């Protein structure tokens, strides 16, 4: 408040002790939107209790799962996919517009205990099923578990014994576009953007606040104590103090309603992870478009990413029926 | 400890980490690199010279643009009057001088002490008055020498008849015919008609009080507006490491000056950013290119375990390097991503997190101390996958959980 | 003998530093795409030009020539002995600046005989009761022996006379920014001016404009040049 | 210890002071009362599906395996009681698909 | 704002220059809540091809 409001002078202090205590009330309010901030991402992520790892020997029937799964060349240890995201979202005078005593705060999780949380839910949903998050884990081959799976829309197993080598082509051939429609197109990333952009530039106007009188003589405060009497100062210096705090009540109060749909947000994607990723869904529309299958989680900078995989028919036909 | 029971008001806390205050560094070295490039004023072609003015036409002079510096004056000027107003003596090397107008004009020896604010004479009801708001100096010495001659010098002036008294800084040059009765004077000389001017008479046998003398009178404004006559402090070349008070030409505050990259066009002075910042000026004299730097900004918290179980803090010291803050404004220094902490030493198990701090880093209480740690995410396990293998139960158990919601709150109204 | 000047017309307005900054000012800057007039002096018959134009606000100056012939202009409110003036003589050997009340008359101008050499100088009759005078530095200039182009700002606020200049070789299709050289305070009233030239033994171009207020944008560069700065009231 | 046309000038600062420290009490209250609003329709849609009932939701009610729901009461809330059902002691076998 | 606050005389227009920017503030959520409305009619009824 006083680095911002009175700079670094004493002959203003004494005349902002007057109006009470807004100081306080402005500080517990920008000190409640820390604490939520880092709350937000401990119901996302922390839903596992111990960390789970894949065996070396890749053998899954046909599948292929090897641009998802951790390389140990790029560091944090990311995946293929992961390390595209983070180059199309960028993080854009900070270095040096601290003068007035504005701060920011390093995150509690760093971006390499996520990638941690984040590799362990997919390598606990290969090798053992929906059995992992509702007890221990139980193995079983993938094989039989996507006939499980399959069993639950309709179709029964001998379809899938049948075709497991067309399935297993259909799969590879449609992961493997998404690198292309990431990789070429740079405003894939629209909705996370706005979140820094939104941010970044309610900052400056606070900023750029600063150098307008409010009706004195001068924006500075230098200029009215050095050739003003020391008597008629207090008259127009009380003018600032006013204009310079109801500039910091707004700034407040907009950030205090906008950080109210972040939570929002955020309790709908800890809501998806517990039944798209860790179980079979059957509300329409709600994991996809079509008929649900599985899931996959990925990372990404103040966000979290999804991948659906669903079943679609075609190749109608014409009959005739009765009914008995 | 004991300022968080005085910021909470309470003699009693709780497990948690507070913020209390703040952590500033008070600049020591006040310099003045007072812009003084320019030439001295006119020192000797103001006091001196070969001729002056009368008592009825004196002289005014615009002097500006130039440096201060009297100290000239002492190895061949002699005064014999000296008084200031509304300015101490002292203090005038250190200040700056607006508008200042010299006026020169030479009187009688007995006739000097009628330059002053609130005076009655010949002079100062016909010639010369001083307004009564005055600020300045006044300074008279005699010339008898350089001003007399053998027979008596005639050139030099003054009026003798008005029809009232004059005002301050108010000049009259009209010469005309002064009526003292009621008869007419028709523009003849006569009867109750003289000429109201009349003319000095100087001797070098004359008398202390009968010799001429030569007076300037000095007049400017103090700390109002943008000024031109300034005196030099020189206290520059100052040290580059240091957080001092700095006053350039048009600037003023504090930081730390450095040496730069960039270079300032001819035709600028300043440097500025996308935001109205002052970053960077210009040595006027040296001319060449400076940096601004803060130095005295920040904020620190205490660290507390539960105020009974004992009387043992830790403090962290945000954003800060740890060479600057002093151990106590230590032998026990860790430095993480978030500060500096102070008081708490460095373990190398994990465990899990009690009290956070930031960049994952956590502390927590343990005879007992306080020790930092990295928090740890969770046991490990493996799976034993295989291509004909499978596991099923053979037993059940039966558990109950619980879970809290808040469903309203408390009515109120005012009045 | 009319033409609108495209984009040409700009004044440092600051004194300070800046780099990559779009910062935008609102000051009197010249209309973009206004017609101005165009004068001539030329000898197939013989053409001299030399009227009284008003001084409103300000005058964009620019005189294109293969050699000088401009040497500078009379300034004032009624050009006589009543009144002062602003004197900015080129004698072809040092630039004469002088604040007095001469007495101009209907045709002052410079001249040769000839192997060049100024053989008159016919400007004032009489000047008293004046307090200022500049004397600049002697020098040779050639004489005889378009390519140039010399752009100049006059201005008058707070008794303060500020010009702005750049040289730089109908009018051209480019684009510069002036700054600053030189500042005097005078304090005086002006309301009109009046230029002067020579002629080579003989009996009998530059363009005049105005301002506006209107506010502009700045585009700077790493070096702090305007490069280029766009209008914000010509099209929607 | 004032006079009528100079007393009104010094009352013109409290009744503009304690006017915008009203203003911030209602506004900080309008808020409040937005997060609870959403927390109460939370529990009304547990009540109609843990309890009237049986759900596959996972992890919606309880942990585990729903089976059934209690519910009890508290100041200004409610509190939920899940029965929930968990397997144990595993063994090792070999499949075949057909 | 401008025409709310003083009308059209010009002797506002230029006292209300020194107060920053109050009002290019307010007239910017008053058209980024009149998109949210146009936007939230489309996912309730546009759901068919
Ligand atoms: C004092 O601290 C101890 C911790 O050892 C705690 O058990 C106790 O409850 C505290 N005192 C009170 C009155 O709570
Ligand atoms: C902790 O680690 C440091 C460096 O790895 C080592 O010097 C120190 O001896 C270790 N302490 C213990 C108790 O293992
Ligand atoms: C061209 O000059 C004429 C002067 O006769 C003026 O009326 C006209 O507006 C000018 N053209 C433009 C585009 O301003």
């Amino acid at each position: 408040c006083t680095m911002y409001i009175c700079g670094d002078s004493t002959e203003c202090s004494n005349l902002l002790l007057q109006y009470g205590s807004f100081c306080t009330q402005l500080n517990r309010a920008l000190t409640g939107i820390a604490v939520e901030q880092d709350k937000n991402t401990q119901e996302v992520f922390a839903q596992v209790k111990q960390i789970y790892k894949t065996p070396p020997i890749k053998d899954f029937g046909g599948f292929n799962f090897s641009q998802i799964l951790p390389d140990p060349s790029k560091p944090s240890k990311r995946s293929f996919i992961e390390d595209l995201l983070f180059n199309k979202v960028t993080l854009a005078l900070i270095c040096a517009q601290k003068f007035n005593g504005l701060t920011v705060l390093p995150p509690l999780l760093t971006d390499e205990m996520i990638a941690q949380y984040t590799s362990a839910l997919l390598a606990g949903t290969i090798t053992s099923g929906w059995t992992f998050g509702a007890g221990a884990a139980l193995q079983i081959p993938f094989a039989m578990q996507m006939a499980y799976r399959f069993n639950g829309i309709g179709v029964t197993q001998n379809v899938l014994y049948e075709n497991q080598k067309l399935i297993a082509n259909q799969f590879n051939s449609a992961i493997g576009k998404i690198q292309d429609s990431l990789s070429s197109t740079a405003s894939a990333l629209g909705k996370l953007q706005d979140v820094v952009n939104q941010n970044a530039q309610a900052l400056n106007t606070l900023v750029k606040q600063l150098s307008s009188n409010f009706g004195a003589i001068s924006s500075v405060l230098n200029d009215i104590l050095s050739r003003l009497d020391p008597p008629e100062a207090e008259v127009q210096i009380d003018r600032l103090i006013t204009g310079r705090l109801q500039s910091l009540q707004t700034y407040v109060t907009q950030q205090l309603i906008r950080a109210a749909e972040i939570r929002a947000s955020a309790n709908l994607a800890a809501t998806k992870m517990s039944e798209c990723v860790l179980g079979q869904s059957k509300r329409v529309d709600f994991c996809g478009k079509g008929y649900h299958l599985m899931s996959f989680p990925q990372s990404a900078p103040h966000g979290v990413v999804f991948l659906h995989v669903t079943y679609v028919p075609a190749q109608e036909k014409n009959f005739t029926t009765a009914p008995a | 400890l004991s300022e968080t029971k005085c910021t909470l008001k309470s003699f009693t806390v709780e497990k948690g980490i507070y913020q209390t205050s703040n952590f500033r560094v008070q600049p020591t070295e006040s310099i003045v690199r007072f812009p003084n490039i320019t030439n001295l004023c006119p020192f000797g072609e103001v006091f001196n010279a070969t001729r002056f003015a009368s008592v009825y036409a004196w002289n005014r002079k615009r002097i500006s643009n130039c440096v201060a510096d009297y100290s000239v004056l002492y190895n061949s000027a002699s005064f014999s009057t000296f008084k200031c107003y509304g300015v101490s003596p002292t203090k005038l090397n250190d200040l700056c001088f607006t508008n200042v107008y010299a006026d020169s004009f030479v009187i009688r020896g007995d006739e000097v002490r009628q330059i002053a604010p609130g005076q009655t004479g010949k002079i100062a009801d016909y010639n010369y008055k001083l307004p009564d708001d005055f600020t300045g100096c006044v300074i008279a010495w005699n010339s008898n020498n350089l001003d007399s001659k053998v027979g008596g010098n005639y050139n030099y002036l003054y009026r003798l008849f008005r029809k009232s008294n004059l005002k301050p800084f108010e000049r009259d040059i009209s010469t005309e015919i002064y009526q003292a009765g009621s008869t007419p004077c028709n523009g003849v000389e006569g009867f109750n008609c003289y000429f109201p001017l009349q003319s000095y008479g100087f001797q070098p046998t004359n008398g202390v009080g009968y010799q001429p003398y030569r007076v300037v009178v000095l007049s400017f404004e103090l700390l109002h507006a943008p000024a031109t006559v300034c005196g030099p402090k020189k206290s520059t070349n100052l040290v580059k490491n240091k957080c001092v008070n700095f006053n350039f030409n048009g600037l003023t505050g504090t930081g730390v000056l450095t040496e730069s990259n960039k270079k300032f066009l001819p035709f600028q002075q300043f440097g500025r950013d996308i935001a109205d910042t002052t970053d960077a000026v210009r040595d006027p004299q040296t001319l060449e290119i400076l940096d601004i730097t803060p130095c005295s900004f920040g904020g620190v918290s205490v660290i507390t375990p539960g105020t009974n179980t004992s009387n043992q803090v830790a403090v962290l010291y945000q954003d800060v390097n740890c060479t600057e803050v002093p151990v106590a404004i230590g032998s026990n220094v860790f430095q993480t991503r978030a500060g500096c902490l102070i008081g708490a030493e460095h373990v190398n198990n994990s465990y899990e997190c009690d009290i956070p701090i930031g960049a994952g880093i956590c502390a927590s209480y343990q005879s007992q101390s306080i020790i930092a740690y990295t928090m740890s995410l969770g046991a490990e396990n493996s799976v034993a996958y295989s291509n004909n293998s499978i596991a099923i139960p053979t037993n059940f158990t039966i558990s109950v959980t619980t879970e809290i919601l808040p469903v309203s709150m408390t009515k109120t109204s005012v009045d | 003998a009319y033409t609108n000047s495209f984009t040409r017309g700009v004044y440092y307005p600051d004194k300070v530093f800046r780099s990559s900054v779009l910062h935008s000012t609102q000051d009197l800057f010249l209309p973009f795409f206004s017609n101005v007039t165009w004068f001539h002096a030329i000898h197939v018959t013989k053409r001299f030009d030399n009227p009284v134009l008003p001084f409103n606000d300000g005058v964009y100056f620019a005189s294109t020539e293969k050699s000088n012939i401009i040497r500078g202009w009379i300034f004032g409110t009624t050009l006589d002995s009543k009144t002062q003036s602003l004197l900015i003589v080129n004698n072809a050997t040092n630039v004469v600046i002088k604040v007095c009340e001469f007495q101009f008359c209907n045709d002052p101008f410079l001249g040769v005989y000839y192997s060049w050499m100024e053989s008159e100088f016919r400007v004032y009759s009489s000047a008293n009761n004046c307090t200022f005078e500049y004397v600049s530095q002697p020098f040779l200039m050639d004489l005889e022996g378009f390519k140039n182009l010399r752009e100049f700002v006059f201005k008058n606020i707070d008794g303060y006379f500020k010009i702005y200049s750049k040289h730089t070789p109908d009018l051209p299709q480019g684009f510069s920014a002036l700054e600053p050289l030189v500042d005097l305070p005078i304090g005086i009233n002006i309301t009109r001016f009046q230029t002067l030239l020579a002629l080579h033994r003989s009996y009998l171009a530059y363009y005049v404009g105005y301002l506006q207020p209107r506010t502009f944008l700045l585009k700077y560069n790493e070096n702090g040049t305007i490069t280029d700065a766009v209008d914000c009231a010509l099209d929607p």
